[PDB]
């Protein structure tokens, strides 16, 4: 049939897109450490990825914690359990909202800016002129941006959870008048260091590897035109959000199932 | 400003063959090229590409139901447009 | 009026950079007028003053006797059917294949049937030599030919004025030879007044009837082709010949040696 | 001081950016209806905005409903209230997750593709060559894309809630073994048409106006270079996500407070 | 060896389109060699075969006697220090102001102190006339001058071969006059072998010692400048003069009339 | 391959002034231009831009602590590089 041959044609060129992505990350992270040449390159990329993402993370964390504090108050006040609001807000952020929503906003703001940057460096032949100076662009361009994304999303997640807990107490204690001794002490003996704090960090490291690898590859593999770069920037947001939400279900069934 | 009057076998046009004033003459086809053998065209002011395409459709109609059609009276600037648009000799005579 | 376009004493500013202090130029009817100059002077802004886009700061642009900056919005839209503009990109819409690009102004301000619209667009596409390319999309057009397809769109409403914005730029000698043949044919037939803005001196001077050279923000020279190859100005002779050094210096304005050479 | 004068300088040019955005939407939506010229233009834009967004909406809705069904099961099974899982899943989607998460994915996928499209039409002078044919580009280009975004985000939200409820029942009934008669009947007398179904549609219409207006303006106001378009595409995702989450708190305090 | 570069019998394919069937060309040492041809033939791929980028399908490219496609990765990186390439964009890094662009290959393969690196870059920036522009960023560089700043970066490691990829394209006559003066000066001094790929015929032939014309996928003509302006081939004469019609037709391959003219 | 030997007031260089073999002669400054009045340079093979910048720093050092410094023995291809790099007459004599 002429339909089965076209489906197997797209199934072959999907296999060698996964193979091109495995060769790009392997040749970027392996060989000849160079701790002194790459240390100024890491600090500049840690500004573009991490510092420039703090506005969308701090402002979104306060609003999300305030919605959680308002919506969880109306549920718990039926059963006279509204002193357990701090346990509800902190646990629903350390699982499933701190890791996930900070990864979806990292993929839209820093993941789009990384695909657009690398695809612009191939449209202006900057990566080909680095190979002519006998400098490997996979070690010099790709790998400082990889480690800047793996470092900065775990650091942005812990800021998201901190200002989200503060926004939840801002509704519960300050506006609704829950006793603040009951609010904070019910939270402190419900949050465990192993089941809650460590499992929040494992999720945000798995998400940081996935979002950064997808975002760096879609710029490196883009068609170097002004319309082909914009098509690859949209492809990062779709592939990162389907992979964050898909991996979030598998890690929820493992850690808390 | 485009009117047409028939004298048996001539379809003497008069006015201007602009693009806007040709909707009467377009929607009076097969009723104005009945026994026409010649198109006079000596009393037209100027013609553009929209009017020249209507002239190609009248000669095409008056050939499929009849003879080879002749012309006269042209402004010798309808011939510079047929030079530019590269029209063959069988769709616009002489 | 013998002059179709008549800029009286025009000034323009972009933020705080001054372009065109007090220029004045006339475009005769039925002739090809060239405007040449260096490659950063912003001379594509000159076609946007004529076109009824961004207003000047001080001056008077007359299209056939009527002032374009002092003009209503509904009066501007019916005057803009008399002039056309060919952009450097060949600004084709990226859906709508080459037939639908040429037929786009003919489906907007006309009442033609579906025949006589098929015949009109096929005649316009043949005058530029792209009748076989009528079903291609503009992404497959090999952009020397995108300027030819956007020239068939420009002659669709039979204008009085076509403004060309750098027709010969980055183009091969065969492609430049085609476009010189087309601007000469559309001026012999159809009597169109053409305004070409460029910095390709030997191609433009082979067709222009009157050139205007815009070296600084003034209008420092004008004349015919033979009357410009005998002008003795130093600013004019550097541009028309391609001298590396002159009133536009080869060296950037620097400091001195012995402070960076031996710091 | 030289700092107060620079702050008032940015406070003036922020006012006339809000004024340019109000003039762009007013001159696009007002005057001379043209129902026959714009009806084929609406159907093509309803494909780019609506049909091409169905993959990120259907796949994300199933995963989010499955995480809600798994995480809400472990809470309710302590108090022997696990037959109320369908009430918990449906109400937490009709408020606060159906409207919000479908608007954040609409802003990343369709909002980025609308800023990139319009800014490319100014870089290639397509909007200036439409003014030369005496066609207003605000009525011909901007307004068919506005109504396609206001129509398609309420339609994508109701698909998100439908496949999210199905994914929640896929965990509760099929995997965990809750009685399916108890599951569905507890949902049906908890979901009201006025407090839940109508309030879901009001939120997704307010979000659809805001996301589309931000996304169309940032392409129309962009600097028409290949680097200035990519900067405006990132600006859409930040401004839409801060406005969706901010408006979500104000509408939660109104509707359910 | 008298020939620095020696392509024996090279073939290349991009997917299923064939570029360069069986070409053969030599680059003498110390001379300027031109490669000219039409504007869609993919002749910038010719500089990527020489540069140790994408491999051919069948052939032999010899850099000073050594085969580049049959060469190790570590052998390729130490040979690439002998050749340089100037891209059409002037491929400058978009951070790192003009001083840091020129000094970038000198901070990578050298051991020079912080003095004698300040003096070396200031001497290289003066040879192209941009010593005053040493602190500007490349976004402020007005891209006729971005090709001059990327020429100072190319002569930093003192190469044996510089490959120019369309130096004169979309450029003003004064800017083309500067670049012709610089390629002539860097060949008189320093003895560099230059390979220029272009389609600007009168500028390139004023400096080239041997030209090669690539009309179809073959290498249809070569010779000196005076020996090419007397060649009688029809494909050669259309390119060198700019004739609108010839073996490359002005009309697209179309159907016939009387089917679209009168459908 | 670059060695230097002093004969009272001459600093006769020998070898090649390439970029790589100049780190000894750079880190022996103020100890080799003590009482130097002349730099011989007649026994150097070839010189590039890195070596020419070292030559500008020796003449600058031997002028601030002493006389005007003369040269000889140059290859007349060090003078084509000073022509290209546009060096003034006070930083490289004759
Ligand atoms: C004699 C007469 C007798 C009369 C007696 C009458 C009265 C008797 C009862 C009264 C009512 C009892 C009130 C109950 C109040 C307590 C409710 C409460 O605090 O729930 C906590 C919520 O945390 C939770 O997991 C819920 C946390 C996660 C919430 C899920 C995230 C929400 C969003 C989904 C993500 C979408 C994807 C991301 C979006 C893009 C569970 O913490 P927990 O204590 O269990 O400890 C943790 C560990 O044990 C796991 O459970
Ligand atoms: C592809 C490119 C690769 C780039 C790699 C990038 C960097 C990779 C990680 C960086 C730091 C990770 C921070 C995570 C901190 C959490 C580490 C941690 O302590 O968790 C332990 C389990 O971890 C676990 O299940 C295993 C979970 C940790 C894995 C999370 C990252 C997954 C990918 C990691 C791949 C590399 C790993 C190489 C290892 C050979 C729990 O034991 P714990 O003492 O607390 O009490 C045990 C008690 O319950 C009984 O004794
Ligand atoms: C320590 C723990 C380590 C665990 C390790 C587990 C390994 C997890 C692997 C993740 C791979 C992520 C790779 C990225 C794949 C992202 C998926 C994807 O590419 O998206 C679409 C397909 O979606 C799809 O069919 C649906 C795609 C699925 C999304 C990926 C899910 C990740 C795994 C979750 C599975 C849960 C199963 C639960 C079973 C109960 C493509 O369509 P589309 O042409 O429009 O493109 C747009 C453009 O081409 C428009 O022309
Ligand atoms: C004699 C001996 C006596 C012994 C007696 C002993 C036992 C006695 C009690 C036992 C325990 C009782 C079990 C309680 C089970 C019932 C729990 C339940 O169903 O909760 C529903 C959850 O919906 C809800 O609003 C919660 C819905 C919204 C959830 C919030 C969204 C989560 C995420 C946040 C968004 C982030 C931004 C977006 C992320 C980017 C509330 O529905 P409800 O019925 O109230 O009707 C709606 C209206 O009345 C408002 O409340
Ligand atoms: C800027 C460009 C503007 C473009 C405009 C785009 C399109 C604008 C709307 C389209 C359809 C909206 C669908 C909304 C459907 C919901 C409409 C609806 O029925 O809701 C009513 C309230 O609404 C309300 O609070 C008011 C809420 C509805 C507003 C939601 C959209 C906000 C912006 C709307 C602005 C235009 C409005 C022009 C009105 C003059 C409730 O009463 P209901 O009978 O149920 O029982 C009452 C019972 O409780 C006692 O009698
Ligand atoms: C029927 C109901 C109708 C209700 C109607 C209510 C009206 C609601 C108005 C929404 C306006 C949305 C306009 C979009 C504004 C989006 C805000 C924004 O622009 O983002 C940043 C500022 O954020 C900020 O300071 C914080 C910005 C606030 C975000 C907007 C919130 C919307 C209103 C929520 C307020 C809740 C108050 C609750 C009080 C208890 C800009 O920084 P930044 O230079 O990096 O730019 C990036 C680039 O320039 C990098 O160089
Ligand atoms: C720390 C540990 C956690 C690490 C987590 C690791 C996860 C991250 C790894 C790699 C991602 C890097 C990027 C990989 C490539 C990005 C995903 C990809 O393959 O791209 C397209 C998706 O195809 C698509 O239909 C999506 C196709 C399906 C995606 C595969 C689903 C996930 C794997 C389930 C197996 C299914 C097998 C069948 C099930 C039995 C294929 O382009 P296509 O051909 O259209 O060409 C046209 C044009 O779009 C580009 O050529
Ligand atoms: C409910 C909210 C809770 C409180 C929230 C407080 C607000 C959020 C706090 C911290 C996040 C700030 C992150 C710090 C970012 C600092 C990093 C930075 O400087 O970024 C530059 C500007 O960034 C910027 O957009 C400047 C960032 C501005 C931060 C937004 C302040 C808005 C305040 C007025 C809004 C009125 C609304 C109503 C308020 C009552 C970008 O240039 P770039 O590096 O490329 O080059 C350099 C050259 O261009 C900069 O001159
Ligand atoms: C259906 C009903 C619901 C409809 C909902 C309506 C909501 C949607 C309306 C309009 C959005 C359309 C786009 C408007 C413009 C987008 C937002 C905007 O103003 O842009 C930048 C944000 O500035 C910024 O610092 C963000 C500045 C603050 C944003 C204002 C917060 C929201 C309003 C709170 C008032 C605060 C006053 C003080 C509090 C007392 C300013 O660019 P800037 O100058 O940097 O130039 C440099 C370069 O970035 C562009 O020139
Ligand atoms: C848990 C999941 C729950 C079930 C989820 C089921 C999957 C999701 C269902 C419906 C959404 C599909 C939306 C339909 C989109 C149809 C619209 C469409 O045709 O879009 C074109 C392709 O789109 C496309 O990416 C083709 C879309 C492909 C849809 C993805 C199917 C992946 C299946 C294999 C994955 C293996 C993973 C493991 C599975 C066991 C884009 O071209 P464009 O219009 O510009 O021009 C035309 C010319 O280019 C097209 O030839």
């Amino acid at each position: 049939l002429n339909a089965l041959a076209s489906l197997g044609h797209k199934g072959i060129k999907t296999l060698r897109t996964f193979g091109r992505a495995g060769l790009m990350l392997f040749n970027a992270l392996v060989g000849k450490p160079e701790f002194r040449k790459h240390a100024p390159l890491l600090v500049r990329q840690l500004y573009n990825v991490g510092v420039l993402s703090m506005l969308i993370i701090v402002v979104s964390g306060v609003f999300i914690g305030m919605v959680l504090g308002l919506q969880g108050y109306l549920v718990l006040t039926t059963y006279s359990a509204e002193t357990s609001l701090g346990m509800l807000v902190a646990l629903s952020l350390l699982r499933e909202l701190g890791p996930v929503v900070a990864a979806l906003l990292f993929a839209g703001r820093a993941g789009s800016a990384l695909t657009a940057e690398i695809g612009l460096m191939r449209a202006t032949e900057q990566l080909s002129s680095m190979e002519m100076m006998a400098v490997d662009p996979l070690r010099r361009v790709i790998s400082p941006r990889f480690w800047a994304g793996v470092i900065s999303l775990p650091l942005l997640t812990v800021i998201f959870v901190a200002v989200g807990i503060w926004g939840g107490s801002l509704v519960g204690v300050s506006w609704k008048g829950i006793d603040s001794g009951f609010f904070w002490s019910a939270m402190q003996n419900a949050v465990d260091w192993r089941m809650d704090l460590v499992n929040c960090l494992i999720k945000s490291v798995v998400f940081a590897i996935t979002v950064t690898w997808i975002s760096l590859f879609n710029g490196y593999d883009a068609i170097p035109t002004s319309a082909g770069i914009s098509r690859a920037t949209t492809r990062t947001v779709v592939h990162s959000s389907l992979a964050v939400l898909g991996l979030d279900f598998v890690l929820t069934a493992l850690m808390f199932g | 400003s485009l009117s047409w009057m028939q004298t048996g076998d001539t379809l003497a046009l008069s006015g201007e063959l602009d693009q806007d004033v040709l909707l009467p003459l377009w929607e009076m086809r097969e009723e104005a090229v009945k026994g026409i053998t010649c198109i006079d065209l000596s009393r037209v002011s100027r013609v553009d590409t929209g009017g020249l395409a209507l002239l190609l459709h009248l000669i095409d109609l008056a050939k499929k139901q009849g003879n080879n059609v002749t012309l006269q009276g042209v402004n010798d600037k309808v011939y510079t447009l047929a030079k530019l648009y590269n029209l063959p000799a069988d769709v616009l005579p002489r | 009026v013998a002059n179709l376009v008549d800029m009286r004493d025009v000034s323009f500013t972009r933020g705080n950079r001054c372009i065109f202090d007090n220029i004045s130029l006339t475009v005769p009817r039925g002739k090809i007028t060239a405007i040449m100059g260096p490659s950063g002077i912003g001379k594509t802004t000159l076609l946007r003053l004529i076109g009824g886009q961004i207003a000047p700061d001080h001056g008077e642009i007359l299209f056939d006797g009527e002032n374009i900056p002092a003009m209503s919005r509904s009066r501007l839209y019916t005057v803009r059917k008399r002039m056309s503009m060919l952009f450097q990109s060949g600004a084709l819409f990226t859906d709508m294949n080459v037939f639908d690009n040429v037929a786009y102004p003919l489906r907007e301000h006309t009442q033609l049937p579906a025949p006589l619209l098929h015949s009109t667009v096929m005649m316009k596409l043949e005058a530029v030599g792209l009748r076989g390319a009528a079903k291609l999309m503009p992404s497959e057009l090999s952009g020397g030919m995108a300027r030819r397809a956007a020239l068939a769109r420009a002659i669709a409403l039979e204008p009085d004025l076509i403004m060309f914005d750098e027709p010969f730029v980055g183009q091969d000698p065969i492609t430049m030879g085609v476009l010189v043949k087309l601007i000469s044919e559309l001026n012999s037939a159809l009597g169109v007044t053409c305004v070409v803005v460029s910095h390709d001196v030997p191609e433009v001077l082979s067709i222009a009837d009157h050139a205007w050279i815009l070296a600084d923000k003034k209008i420092v020279a004008h004349g015919s082709a033979q009357a410009l190859q005998a002008n003795p100005d130093p600013r004019v002779r550097q541009f028309l010949d391609g001298i590396a050094d002159g009133p536009v210096p080869f060296r950037y304005p620097a400091g001195d040696y012995h402070a960076d050479l031996l710091p």
